[PDB]
């Protein structure tokens, strides 16, 4: 259950797991989360920016 | 006067003749649930989410084309109604794709606030859902049928505020499907209201596709300059 | 002696449907000579009015299967004209499972049919008479559209009906495949060239019909009869049957009986008393009765020890929990799957379903599948209860009765055999482990 | 007065254009029909 | 089980808008009757025939068939759309010759309707969905046709051939591929919905006209 530094997931395809949902932006107590998001060039829903300030978090 | 006297959870309301109990209800404060009534569309009564019971009558009455009645006591809140709503939107939900995440209408969803607020909490549901073919109308509309709730609110719209009879429904049972049946380009001036007027995601739109979710957006209220209008 | 406690044994001599059998001419000059257009231009100068009493004293009741009393009903539409055309639509698309009398009356007695829609037409002031006739029923339209016209070569109907100075017309329209077009709702906006979706009451046909104009909505043998009730006099008709289940009825017997069947009965005859005399006893001998749907298959079924002493009209079924519906008794015997044959039902009733609601659109295909998984005992004992509340919560919050009709079998089989589909489910758990 | 035959026997020899040739035929029996005042509801 | 069938129309050399198809002048006749009895200003209220009969001149609903119709009678396409795709009597897809409809229902399932449906196949050699390599058969499964009482029933191309056993459809399949027709109506020696044996009602001849009439009239 340890909580450390974060990171962001694949499926075992390769492909990334974030859909730019944007929960996890909208539950985080300090707003350390920042997202954006567009179509990518296939079309899948895909950020663009997903930055994390770590001296904001308080994991 | 002509106004007739009718209650709403045992306080008496004064109304015009042919007003229906939604209206009845509305006049007090109180909103009854919805999904197909739209206020500047024809009443379709199909979606069923705004059944209510009047006291003495053992059926539940769809308030959004039911006239009031003199003497009605209305029963927004009471078992009945309740069941009548937590039955109806486990219809709903019952073929709906677990798709909030990500869709568009993730957090301005009818379906979504209406079952948290009437709804029940979880799901007996043990089968498999139906999946429908997505239907193109142009570039404007995006559309993800599956999240369609049959509301039909898109073909009202079409047929008397734009003009264009485009939009249907073909087959029936739960296989029935809303769209215009051939490769048929959605073409018209107001076009893009389908999409404010659908309370699910099954109607989006193209160009803000995935870029924001409304928590995040700052409202600022403003004036067309598009035109003369205003 | 008046007052008759014993129904169920009425001789020819008052049986409406005397060309049941197709075994007389039904052309008009057979027709004419079992009675049919005998003194019509007599019964429309008598009045609106006075047909209406006929009715209402008859105690006819509605014969499509809802038993609403018919003469409210037509006189709904006695009404002042307000500028729109009056008009009659009489219901003959027969769809019920189980259900085959209307098609005999249409194939056998047009006459009947036609001359009933002049009357009741007078009866309402209507302009004019649709028939509704099933798409696949081609040639029973064949055979009413050479009654009709026979009706207009003789001058009963058309401009100037027989006597009477009053214009009527009777047209024929065919639908194409659609049980939910039986619904007089959904009837008429078939009539109109649309989808056959019911409409929501109120209004009512008699204030917003067809084309929007006052209409009232008959069955074949609740129209047919009514010429017959008018003649023979409306207080003879009331002879038969109790209170309030007035009259003379036609059956339907089918499924596990020797002889299947189309009678002509009084109305409170009993269940077994019609079955073992006309339907000659069920397959293997009356102990070999399992269930029995009695009123189509919309109506909920009841085991053996019910049919005992069952009365065969509306009340005495209603009291059994199954409602009188249209008089079809579909009869299952110990060696049938009793959950496959519900199953089936549910499976008909998933693929007429109409799609506009949401109760029916989506419950009727969770039913179906929740059924599929039964007949299989893919399923456990909490589902049971689980199904039963699907049902209750489809019933009552649906536009049309389909969900009711539904819903209804469900429930009769949950009631009743409740035992089976738990053994069913014990046996699929141990053989799967 | 015979129960032993059967008497409709005449739509063993009906084709497909049979109801709306006697429709055809009705035509000319039938009182004008009432108007609503437009050509269809979209004009 | 399922539809099986598609609810959007796609595009083919064999269906498509300009694929030909035009009533013929005595089914403008037909159509014109047709258009009479409807009320004047009511004019969609004639879809339903109208697609009935432009079916029957072409033996399926081709696009272009479709939007004839529209055209004839000054509708929208999509509401002759919307009418083609509920109602299940009419073909948007061409069908064989003879179409042929076998009850399922429980009325006709009770009594070995299965039978009946496995010696077609066996017979015809496709399943309940195919039509044979010559076109000439059409075989599907449907609800209620109304004949319950004469079930098991299947019904051809508006005919209605009731009280059926294996070896009485497979001769009724066998004698249509040859070029006749069999006769409508049970094949059980029974031509009517009497009962089996016996006729246990209505033996009396019928009474004359006027004999229960009632007095002042
Ligand atoms: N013969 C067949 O093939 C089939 C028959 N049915 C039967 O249909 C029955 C249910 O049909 P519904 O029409 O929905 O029953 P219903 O109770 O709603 O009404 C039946 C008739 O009474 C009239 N009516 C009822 N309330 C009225 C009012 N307050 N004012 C004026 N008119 C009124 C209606 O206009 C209608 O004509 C079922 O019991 C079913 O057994 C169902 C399927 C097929
Ligand atoms: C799903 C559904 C199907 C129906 N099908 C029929 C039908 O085939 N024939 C019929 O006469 N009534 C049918 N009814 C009920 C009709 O409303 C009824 O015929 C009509 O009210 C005439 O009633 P009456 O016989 O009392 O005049 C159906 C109702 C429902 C809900
Ligand atoms: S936006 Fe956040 S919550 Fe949504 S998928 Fe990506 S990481 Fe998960
Ligand atoms: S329409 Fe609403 S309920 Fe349906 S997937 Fe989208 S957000 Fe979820
Ligand atoms: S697309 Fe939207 S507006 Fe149109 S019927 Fe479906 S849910 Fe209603
Ligand atoms: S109950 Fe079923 S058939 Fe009736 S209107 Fe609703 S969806 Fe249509
Ligand atoms: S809002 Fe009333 S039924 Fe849809
Ligand atoms: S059950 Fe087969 S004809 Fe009705
Ligand atoms: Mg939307």
């Amino acid at each position: 259950r340890f909580r450390g530094e974060h990171a962001l997931r694949r499926y075992p395809s390769g492909e990334e797991r974030c859909i730019a949902c944007k929960l996890c932006e909208a539950v985080c107590p300090a707003q350390a989360i920042t997202i954006e998001a567009e179509p990518r060039a296939d079309g899948s829903r895909r950020t663009t920016r997903y930055d994390i300030d770590m001296t904001k978090c308080i994991y | 006067s002509n106004l007739i006297e009718v209650f709403v959870d045992g306080q008496s309301v004064m109304v015009e003749p042919g007003t229906t109990v939604l209206q009845a209800c509305e006049k007090v404060g109180m909103q009854i649930p919805r999904f197909c009534y739209h206020e500047r569309l024809s009443v379709a009564g199909n979606c069923r989410m705004c059944l209510v019971e009047i006291e003495k009558a053992p059926k539940v009455v769809a308030a959004c084309a039911m006239p009031v009645m003199k003497g009605w006591n209305i029963l927004t809140n009471s078992e009945k109604s309740k069941k009548a709503r937590e039955g109806v939107m486990e219809f709903l939900l019952a073929n709906h794709p677990l798709d909030c995440p990500i869709c568009d209408q993730g957090g301005e969803c009818d379906l979504q606030d209406q079952s948290m607020m009437f709804g029940s909490d979880r799901s007996r549901f043990l089968e498999g859902k139906r999946a429908v073919e997505d239907k193109n109308i142009g570039p404007l509309v995006k559309t993800i049928m599956t999240r369609c709730i049959q509301c039909t609110r898109c073909i009202r719209f079409a047929s008397e505020i734009a003009g264009v009879d485009d939009l249907g429904t073909t087959g029936r049972g739960n296989d029935m499907q809303v769209g215009t049946y051939i490769e048929k380009m959605f073409m018209s001036e107001l076009s893009g209201n389908i999409i404010d007027i659908c309370p699910v995601g099954a109607l989006t739109s193209k160009p803000y596709a995935f870029t924001a979710r409304p928590w995040e957006t700052r409202k600022t209220e403003s004036i067309d300059v598009m035109d003369a209008v205003g | 002696a008046p007052k008759k406690t014993s129904f169920g044994s009425l001789k020819d001599e008052d049986r409406i449907f005397t060309n049941l059998y197709g075994r007389h001419d039904w052309r008009l000059k057979g027709a004419q000579s079992r009675g049919d257009w005998y003194k019509t231009k007599e019964i429309l100068l008598k009045g609106p009015d006075w047909i209406l009493g006929e009715v209402k004293t008859s105690g006819l009741r509605g014969r499509g299967g809802a038993g609403f009393p018919t003469g409210l009903k037509w006189s709904f539409m006695n009404k002042p004209s307000d500028g729109r055309p009056k008009y009659l639509v009489v219901n003959a698309d027969e769809g019920e499972p189980g259900t085959c009398k209307d098609r005999e009356i249409i194939r056998h007695d047009p006459h009947k049919l036609v001359e009933g829609c002049l009357v009741g037409g007078r009866a309402m002031g209507a302009r004019a008479a649709y028939i509704y006739i099933r798409g696949e029923f081609y040639n029973e339209a064949s055979n009413l559209q050479v009654a009709i016209r026979e009706a207009y070569e003789a001058g009963l109907i058309g401009k100037n009906a027989c006597g009477s100075g009053y214009d009527f017309d009777v047209f024929v329209v065919r639908g194409a495949g659609a049980y939910i077009c039986g619904e007089e709702t959904a009837l008429i906006e078939s009539i109109e060239g649309k989808q056959g979706k019911p409409r929501l009451k109120p209004p009512f046909p008699a204030d917003v019909g067809v084309f929007g104009c006052p209409t009232t909505v008959a069955n074949v043998e609740t129209v047919a009869v009514s010429p017959t009730i008018c003649r023979r006099g409306g207080a003879w008709f009331a002879s038969f049957g109790r209170e309030r289940n007035s009259g003379t009825k036609l059956f339907n017997i089918s499924g596990h009986v020797n002889h299947p069947c189309t009678v002509e009965e009084e109305m409170s005859v009993p269940l077994k008393e019609l079955i073992e005399k006309h339907a000659g006893g069920v397959i293997g001998g009356w102990d070999n009765l399992l269930a029995v749907i009695p009123g189509g298959s919309s109506t909920p079924l009841i085991p053996k020890s019910v049919c005992e002493t069952v009365l065969m009209d509306f009340d005495a079924l209603v009291q059994a929990q199954t409602g009188l519906g249209t008089a079809a008794v579909i009869v299952m015997d110990r060696s049938t799957d009793i959950v496959k044959a519900i199953a089936r039902l549910i499976e008909f009733y998933k693929h007429e379903s109409c799609g506009q609601c949401t109760p029916c659109r989506e419950g009727v295909d969770w039913m179906n599948k929740v059924m599929a998984r039964f007949v299989k005992g893919d399923a456990r004992p909490a589902e049971i209860d689980s199904l039963w509340e699907i049902s209750k919560q489809i019933e009552g919050h649906t536009i049309c009765a389909l969900g009711d009709g539904a819903a209804w079998p469900v429930q009769g089989l949950i009631r009743h055999f409740r035992p089976e589909l738990e053994e069913r489910m014990q046996q699929f758990a141990l053989q799967h482990q | 007065f015979d129960n032993s035959t059967y008497r409709n026997l005449q739509h063993h020899e009906y084709s497909t254009y049979t109801f709306l040739d006697l429709n055809v035929e009705l035509s000319k029996f039938r009182m004008p029909q009432p108007s609503s005042g437009r050509q269809s509801p979209r004009h | 089980g399922a539809g099986g069938a598609l609810f959007v129309h796609r595009d083919t050399p064999e269906n498509n808008p300009d694929t030909p198809f035009d009533f013929t002048p005595e089914n403008y006749k037909r159509i014109e009757a047709i258009v009479k009895n409807y009320p004047e200003g009511h004019k969609a209220a004639a879809v339903l025939p109208v697609l009935d009969l432009a079916q029957r001149q072409n033996g399926w609903l081709p696009i272009s068939a479709m939007n004839k119709v529209a055209e004839i009678l000054q509708v929208p396409p999509m509401r002759v759309y919307e009418v083609a795709t509920f109602y299940t009597m009419y073909n948007r897809k061409p069908v064989g010759k003879y179409h042929i409809q076998v009850c399922t229902t429980t009325p006709c399932m009770l009594r070995n309707s299965d039978s009946i449906l496995e010696a077609i196949q066996k017979k015809l050699g496709i399943k309940v969905g195919e039509t044979t390599p010559d076109k000439l058969f059409t075989l599907i499964e449907v609800e209620c046709l109304g004949a319950c009482v004469n079930a098991p029933m299947v019904q051809i191309n508006d005919n209605y051939y009731e009280d059926l056993t294996p070896k009485d459809i497979e001769e009724i399949i066998d004698e249509l591929k040859a070029g006749k027709i069999p006769k409508p109506g049970p094949r059980s020696g029974r031509f009517s919905c009497e009962p089996a044996g016996g006729l246990t009602s209505l033996t009396e001849p019928p009474k004359g006209p006027g004999f229960g009439v009632q007095a002042g009239l």
